[PDB]
């Protein structure tokens, strides 16, 4: 079809264009203008956090977007998903891993 | 017996005491190679930083004490002034204050200047201050002279000592609140001082070092009209003030930012000479208006 | 469609090969996130479109960030400073078994019936319908599976 | 041939889309120093130019015209990287906002989908920021600003969930034409509010907010302009999913999008404007323990509710 | 497929063992407690094998494109639940001396068992991933529980590296194969090839991508490097289940993997599989010739065992009582190595910290421990294929499954590294009753030498009568 | 259009060289990289072979795979950073005192 097609085009041209003007303005004010410790394991433990959840959160994204045909027997198992996904947040929260401070 | 007997006001590479009487008061010599030298000090104090002079034990001892600096340079109205964390993740193991950054030999001056042409010298002790730090200086001196002022000069020397205690509260309680991160009291707490520094400025002539107390009185007299700016000024501020107090003081990321922070009891204000709200809001109720008397103070 | 294929492929190869090659971790790990588009890009190509969802958001987007953290942790010694694996005495071995391992895979894959990729785009709806259907258990000890390396790396990555 | 003239009239739609997302970022930027001064009692900036607009101008001039500073001893290609991912990953977040009806860049089948890979690349600006420094003090600040748009990024996809599960379809046009007769604000108020926290959180405004001590000129402009780029897509996303998008009784549709946009970033400048700081701890805890529960709570309601009405 | 409430019962074992998962967790989260977490782990394990006995009441059906259940795959669910509560059982006086959190292993233990029961009812490439990887995780954290200890670490670091390369080679193989066939089920891998094109070159290789990583999984030569130091540094209650319960579930896919599949009546596959279990067998005896340290000469044992498992295998298209003599071989070597590993385990408990050395020294271990020197040397007995030892009814069921297919060469290997494991396993059975100068308290230590003695009593009576196990090993049989 | 071959070929091409980065490299943290290299290549592998039949399981697959990545990425730099700890380098040959 043509629209489809079209909007391909147009969303190069945005892509390209947007590139384009920001190293562009990156050009101009570089070419303009004269001339003259040990971190915890904490930043580890969160972010490895977010990347376990961020895993839980796409099987999700998965889900959510097709609960009208999947039917009562999805929202059974995403229930068994989300409880094991919230037991271990539970887990997580009571043993003072997500707590900053110590 | 001292534990890390190490100058204080002035740095560690300065030969003589300035406090002798033998010490000239005057600026000496200026040289950029002493600039020059300082300035390489600074640089290698950053990399080559020893935490044994300064009375500080376990140099990053545990592998992870990493040590910062916080000063010098310091974006808010306290001053400049360095503080040397030692830290464990976020935890502050142990710090070494270093002061000596605003030495300005106030005291040497005192020695240099005449009765009368000090009291400049003693506005600039708090620059918040200015006639709450004229005060006791010139009753000092009047008890030297053996002066007994009228009590038209108590009631207009108390005037303007609480009309600069509450510009410097006002001063205080934005950038405590600006501290927290809200950012509209201080523009707000800023015009009251704007009004408070037109009265000031309609009785002394000046803003912030009026420099209008004297050895027997004041400077001048009352103008002709100060009763109305008076009371514009205590009609203007208390709606103001509640303002304050439920836009910023009653939030509670406030309060959770600032109750429960750096607490101690009255044994630790009493054996670190703590005064003022830090010592009263440890339940010992000792002002010094109340319980030494002085200007006046008893009539109010 | 195919002409973004190819070139998506080639891009990624060749962060690849530059991946295995550099020194320096962050401009490796950033030329790995390169690669993680260009490998998006191919999915995005042929019409899996949530497999590159989860290519961008995911393994550029997470595991990514966990080996930045991570290097930005470590404040990374005894690895630039003698360059060991570009000398051919090191590399030649491995090299060559890779090849070798290459040219096998390839004889196998280029002897097989090929219709060609149509590139009909299997959307995140059916990717979801069939997740919640015939994979019931895929899910679940998939989720077992990410709390059991949740707790191994809780238990190894403390500091006490 | 009437096909390219519609290929030429839709790639002319979408650059201007485009300039005028940055222009008013831009403005934008210039209007947070007029509504701070008239939310602070006073005018802000309202000499150069009628009214101040021309002060907007003359800011970019001084930081075309300054004189640019790579460290000597950083790394010159993540520290130029950083800005160009700071401003691109946002811009490319707007991209999928459908702003009217045949007004729209590209309708793709993911959408809030392409949203979430953008927030998800936009923290290797704060990372990169943060090394590329070679400062001790940036690294450490970096640090805690990427765990914590990490912390409150877990959960904004999650937020989203519950509007994608109502429109039934990951694609904006679905998403806007689903909200014909009642807006997803009263249905997803929870998720509303949690994901206008997240926003907030990830474009690092306040109260979520040195890495930023090291860079100058136009780098300093990229971050910047970037940030408030990411304010635009933020309140454009949230009236797309929330708030009707351009749907509305009386005015044009572009209109209603634009006032919904910019009372949303009204409520952006009196957010900074009133609240003070939270502690980065208490920042935290809000994120991990507070936050995502409520979503997955959401998540599951809504999906309890829609498989309840279809009997 | 949609799943039915009479497929919930055939899923008992898998959602206990979830549930039990979970509730160990939240009581974990309540407060931090070792024994209470340790008896809820054990009660739900037990609770997962008599519900074994409802799934068979049930009958065998097929629940999921993804699973199959039938009483093979209820035999290795039985066989990785008793390894499970002997590692716990085991792991328990080893973990009283645990200075860090105790309560995370039998959370791990409990999910690589999650695992293990998955692939004992896979029938699908998916399900086959999903439980290697369930069971390989679990592994990576039970290997370097004691990481501030060199050796532990050392082990962790090695099998997490070379398991997830495994894993690698192991999806790429799937994948291959799924390009090749067009479908991810067992019994759909080769069927459109008809009339002789089965040799097909991407299925092959696919396949070979496979062995490679299941051959890893089983410590098959060349990918046995592996063994004999990640059996040394882990923890001797890990080794247990490692040398166990992974060995057993992954060896049990498989069979179901060579069964079902058209793919294993190639003869390519036959002859790789021939010539990896010759060397595997010959290997994986003769390494352990001059070895002191016991946990490398159990690896090296396992090794062997698993060669001998491989050419039981082998003959499955050909013989039909290929798969009978694979379960009594893997009852009698799941008794064996637990009760040896178990030996172990308790005279290397409790945990005295990382700083100090963990070697065994069981010479002289007759003078101050009899019991556990003789079910030690039973089991050393029944690891050679000797005389009313299981492990000899073991070796004489793959020995006669060799000889039913006319695979001759794998015959003469078992023979002769069954003469190398004589002389090694009876070096170690005298050396424990020489003399040596130098030379518990609790019920849970009394619980783990009753374990081991029960484990050597089995051997010893399924020895010099294994009737009753290959009754209930045939009654279990899978659907042709 | 688009051949299964070009696939499976850039896919295996990607495996192996993510098998180069896993031996050749000292470092651990380049051995991870490797690693996650070789899986994210096979996992590209089953979405082309998923693609060309028109079928959800490669998709299945991909979401299986990219799932063990990030729990190998979080097994396996935990314990690079008890590496690091306990050790103060990254050396792979440090770790080998166990042998024979
Ligand atoms: C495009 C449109 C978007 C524009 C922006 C609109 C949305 C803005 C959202 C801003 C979110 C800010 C979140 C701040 C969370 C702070 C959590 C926290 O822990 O705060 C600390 C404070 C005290 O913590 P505690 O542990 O109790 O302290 C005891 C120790 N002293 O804890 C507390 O004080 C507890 C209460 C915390 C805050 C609760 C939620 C407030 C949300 C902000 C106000 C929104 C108002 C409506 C906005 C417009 C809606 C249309
Ligand atoms: C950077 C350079 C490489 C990536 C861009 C290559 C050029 C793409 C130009 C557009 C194009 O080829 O579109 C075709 C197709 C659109 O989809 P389809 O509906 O199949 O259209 C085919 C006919 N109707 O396009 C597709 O199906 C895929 C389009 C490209 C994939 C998304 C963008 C990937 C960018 C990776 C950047 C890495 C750095
Ligand atoms: C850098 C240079 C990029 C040059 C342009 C590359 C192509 C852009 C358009 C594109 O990616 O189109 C492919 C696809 C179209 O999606 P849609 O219209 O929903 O599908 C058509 C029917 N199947 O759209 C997508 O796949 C969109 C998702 C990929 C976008 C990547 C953006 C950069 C990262
Ligand atoms: C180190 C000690 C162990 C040595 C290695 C292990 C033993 C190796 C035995 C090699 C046997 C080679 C056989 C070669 C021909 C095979 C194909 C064939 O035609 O077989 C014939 C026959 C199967 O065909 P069928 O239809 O049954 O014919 C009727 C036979 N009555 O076949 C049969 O019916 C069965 C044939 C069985 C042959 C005897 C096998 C055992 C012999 C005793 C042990 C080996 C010799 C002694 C030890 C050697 C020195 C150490
Ligand atoms: C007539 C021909 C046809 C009939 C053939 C019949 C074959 C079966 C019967 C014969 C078996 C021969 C076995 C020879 C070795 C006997 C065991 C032995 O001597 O053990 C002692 C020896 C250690 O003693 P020492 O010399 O002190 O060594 C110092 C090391 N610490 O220990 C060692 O050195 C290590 C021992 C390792 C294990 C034993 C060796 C196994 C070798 C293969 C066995 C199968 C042989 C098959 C037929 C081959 C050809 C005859
Ligand atoms: C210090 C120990 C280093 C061991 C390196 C091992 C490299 C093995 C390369 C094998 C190549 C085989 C090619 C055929
Ligand atoms: C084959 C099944 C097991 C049979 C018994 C094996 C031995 C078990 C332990 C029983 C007691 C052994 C006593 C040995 C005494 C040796 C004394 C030597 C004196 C020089
Ligand atoms: C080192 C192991 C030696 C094993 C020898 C086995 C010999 C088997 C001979 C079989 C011949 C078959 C002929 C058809």
């Amino acid at each position: 079809s043509t629209e489809v097609i079209a909007h391909h085009w147009a969303f190069a041209i945005f892509l390209i264009v947007a590139i384009g003007l920001c190293c562009l303005m990156l050009v101009g004010g570089w070419f303009l203008g004269g001339r003259a410790l040990r971190l915890s394991a904490k930043f580890y433990l969160v972010a490895m956090f977010f990347v376990i959840f961020d895993v839980e959160a796409l099987y999700l994204f998965a889900w959510s977007t097709s609960i009208r045909e999947s039917g009562w027997v999805g929202f059974v198992e995403a229930a068994i998903f989300i409880f094991v996904l919230l037991a271990g947040l539970v887990y997580l929260v009571r043993i003072g891993a997500l707590d900053w401070t110590p | 017996g001292h534990p890390n007997l190490r100058r204080i006001m002035m740095p560690q590479t300065w030969k003589g005491h300035p406090l002798r009487k033998d010490y000239p008061a005057r600026a000496t010599e200026f040289s950029p190679f002493e600039l020059t030298k300082a300035k390489q000090d600074l640089e290698m104090e950053a990399l080559t930083f020893k935490p044994e002079e300064w009375g500080m034990k376990r140099g990053t001892e545990n592998e992870d004490f990493m040590f910062l600096n916080l000063g010098p340079n310091h974006p808010s109205a306290h001053g400049a002034f360095r503080i040397v964390l030692q830290l464990d993740g976020e935890e502050i193991v142990d710090c070494v204050p270093d002061i000596g950054y605003h030495h300005r030999g106030a005291e040497k001056m005192g020695e240099r200047q005449s009765w009368h042409s000090y009291i400049p010298y003693t506005d600039r002790i708090e620059y918040l201050g200015g006639c709450v730090n004229e005060m006791p200086y010139v009753l000092a001196v009047e008890k030297l002279a053996g002066i007994t002022v009228p009590d038209r000069v108590n009631v207009i020397r108390v005037m303007l000592s609480e009309l600069f205690r509450i510009n410097s509260h006002l001063l205080y309680i934005s950038t405590f609140i600006q501290d927290v991160g809200a950012m509209t009291p201080v523009f707000f707490a800023f015009t009251d001082r704007q009004k408070i520094y037109d009265l000031v400025e309609a009785i002394t002539g000046f803003r912030m070092h009026p420099a209008w107390f004297r050895i027997g009185g004041v400077a001048h007299d009352l103008p002709r009209g100060w009763d109305r700016l008076l009371r514009e000024f205590l009609d203007w501020m208390p709606k103001r003030l509640a303002s304050y107090e439920k836009a910023a003081l009653q939030n509670t990321i406030l309060k959770g930012r600032s109750q429960g922070v750096a607490a101690y009891g009255a044994k630790e204000a009493l054996e670190w000479g703590t005064t003022g709200a830090g010592l009263r809001a440890t339940g010992i109720d000792f002002d010094v208006r109340k319980a030494r008397p002085y200007s006046g103070y008893e009539n109010f | 469609m195919e002409f973004a294929f190819y070139i998506c492929g080639l891009i990624a190869i060749l962060a690849t090969l530059r991946v295995i090659t550099h020194t320096n971790p962050v401009h490796a790990l950033l030329y790995l996130i390169i690669s993680l588009l260009a490998i998006s890009g191919v999915f995005f190509s042929l019409g899996a479109y949530f497999a590159g969802a989860l290519e961008i958001i995911v393994y550029a987007g997470a595991i990514m960030v966990l080996f930045v953290f991570v290097v930005m942790m470590l404040n990374l010694s005894e690895i630039e400073q003698e360059r060991q694996w570009l000398k051919p005495q090191v590399w030649i071995g491995p090299a060559i078994l890779s090849a070798i391992m290459l040219v096998v895979i390839v004889y196998a894959i280029l002897g097989v019936n090929d219709q060609g990729i149509d590139g009909t785009p299997i959307s995140a709806k059916a990717v979801g319908i069939t997740l919640f259907g015939p994979y019931v258990l895929a899910v679940e000890l998939a989720s077992m599976l990410l709390l059991a390396g949740l707790v191994v790396a809780f238990h190894v990555g403390r500091e006490e | 041939s009437p096909e390219l003239i519609e290929i030429l009239l839709t790639i002319l739609k979408a650059v201007v889309i485009l300039l005028v997302v940055v222009t008013c970022g831009a403005f934008m930027s210039f209007g947070e120093r007029r509504l701070l001064g008239l939310f602070q009692n006073r005018y802000g900036p309202n000499r150069v130019g009628w009214g101040g607009s021309l002060q907007l101008v003359a800011d970019m001039i001084k930081m075309f015209f300054k004189e640019d500073w790579i460290p000597k001893f950083s790394d010159r290609v993540i520290f130029t990287l950083a800005p160009m991912i700071a401003f691109t990953s946002l811009l490319l977040a707007f991209a999928i906002v459908p702003v009217s009806p045949g007004w729209v860049v590209a309708d793709l089948n993911i959408g809030i989908l392409f949203f979430l890979m953008m927030a998800g690349l936009a923290v290797y600006a704060v990372l990169f920021a943060g090394w590329s420094s070679n400062n001790k003090y940036s690294l450490l600040g970096a640090m805690r600003a990427s765990a914590q748009t990490l912390s409150y990024e877990v959960f904004l996809g999650l937020s989203l969930m519950g509007v994608v599960a109502q429109a039934g379809s990951f694609n904006m046009t679905d998403i806007v034409n689903s909200q014909a007769h009642v807006w997803n604000v009263i249905p997803q108020f929870f998720g509303f509010i949690t994901f206008a926290i997240a926003g907030v959180a990830v474009c690092h405004r306040h109260p979520f907010d040195g890495y930023h001590i090291e860079y100058s000129g136009m780098k300093f402009g990229l971050f910047f302009v970037g940030e408030y780029i990411g304010i635009v897509t933020i309140s454009a996303l949230m009236v797309t999913l929330f708030f009707g998008g351009w749907q509305g009784p009386l005015l044009p549709p572009f209109i209603w999008f634009a006032l919904k946009t910019a009372f949303f970033m009204m409520m952006f400048i009196l957010i900074r404007a009133s609240l003070p700081r939270p502690r980065y701890d208490q920042v935290m805890s809000f994120g991990w323990k507070i936050c995502l529960p409520l979503t997955l709570i959401n998540l599951l309601v809504t999906a309890a509710v829609i498989l309840w009405q279809a009997q | 497929m949609t799943i039915t409430p009479q497929n919930l019962i055939a899923l008992l074992p898998l959602l206990i063992v979830g549930l039990t998962v979970v509730v160990v967790m939240l009581s974990i989260a309540w407060r931090r407690n070792h024994f209470l977490n340790a008896t809820l782990s054990v009660i739900g394990l037990n609770a997962a094998l008599v519900s074994l006995w409802f799934v068979g009441q049930a009958g065998a059906m097929d629940v999921t494109p993804l699973m199959r259940v039938d009483g093979f795959a209820m035999l290795y669910t039985g066989l990785v639940l008793l390894a499970s509560l002997a590692t716990c059982t085991f792991a328990y006086p080893w973990l009283e001396g645990y200075n860090d959190n105790k309560d995370e292993f039998y959370l791990l233990v409990l999910i690589a068992a999650l695992g293990g029961i998955l692939l004992a009812n896979a029938n699908h490439l998916a399900s086959l991933f999903l439980g290697i990887e369930l069971i390989s995780l679990p592994l990576f954290g039970l290997v370097g529980y004691a990481f501030r200890q060199k050796r532990s670490l050392e082990a962790s670091i090695k099998y997490t590296i070379l398991s997830a390369a495994a894993s690698s080679f192991l999806l790429f193989g799937m994948a291959l194969v799924y390009a090749q066939s067009g479908d991810l089920s067992f019994v759909a891998l080769g069927k459109n090839l008809g009339d002789g094109m089965l040799n097909e070159p991407l299925l092959l290789a696919g396949f070979g991508l496979m062995i490679v990583g299941l051959g890893f999984k089983l410590s098959l030569v060349p990918f046995h490097l592996w063994t004999p130091d990640v059996y040394q540094g882990a923890p001797a209650p890990v080794s247990t289940f490692l040398a166990t319960a992974s060995k057993i579930a992954i060896f049990g896919v498989v069979m179901r993997l060579f069964l079902y599949a058209p793919v294993g009546d190639s003869e390519a596959i036959r002859v790789v599989l021939a010539i990896i279990a010759f060397a595997s067998i010959i290997f994986g005896n003769l390494m352990a010739l001059s070895q002191t340290n016991i946990k490398r000469l159990l690896g090296y044992s396992s090794i062997s065992h698993l060669g001998y498992l491989l050419v039981a295998l082998i003959a499955l298209q050909t013989g039909e009582m290929s798969m009978e003599a694979v379960g009594v071989y893997l009852a009698g070597y799941l008794f064996s190595s637990l009760g040896a590993f178990g030996v172990v385990s308790l005279m290397s408990s409790p945990y005295r910290g990382p700083d100090a050395d963990s070697l065994f020294s069981y010479r002289g271990l007759f003078w101050h421990r009899p019991i556990l020197a003789a079910v030690m040397t039973v089991m050393m007995l029944s690891l050679a294929g000797i005389p009313m030892t299981l492990g000899f009814i073991g070796k004489f069921y793959v020995l006669a499954v060799g000889v039913q297919a006319h695979l001759w060469w794998l015959v003469g290997a078992v023979v002769v590294g069954s003469a190398i494991g004589l002389y090694y396993y009876l070096r170690v059975a005298v050396s424990l009753y020489l003399h040596a100068p130098e030379q518990p308290s609790n019920w849970q230590y009394s619980a783990g030498g009753i374990v081991v003695l029960i484990s050597a009593l089995l051997v010893l009576v399924l020895g010099v009568w294994p009737q009753p196990l290959i009754s209930i090993v045939r009654l279990a049989m899978p659907l042709m | 259009m688009i051949p299964l071959q070009h696939g499976l070929i850039l896919a295996a091409i990607l495996f192996v060289l993510g098998l180069t980065g896993l031996v050749i490299r000292r470092n651990l943290l380049f051995m991870l990289i490797g690693l996650e290299i070789m899986i994210n290549a096979s996992a590209l592998a089953f979405v082309v072979a998923g693609s060309y039949w028109g079928q959800t399981d490669g998709q299945v697959m991909y979401i299986l795979a990219i799932s063990l990545a990030a729990a190998e990425a979080s097994i396996g730099l935990a314990l690079l950073l008890q590496l690091h700890r306990r050790r103060q380098n990254l050396n792979i040959d440090s770790v080998s005192e166990m042998r024979g």
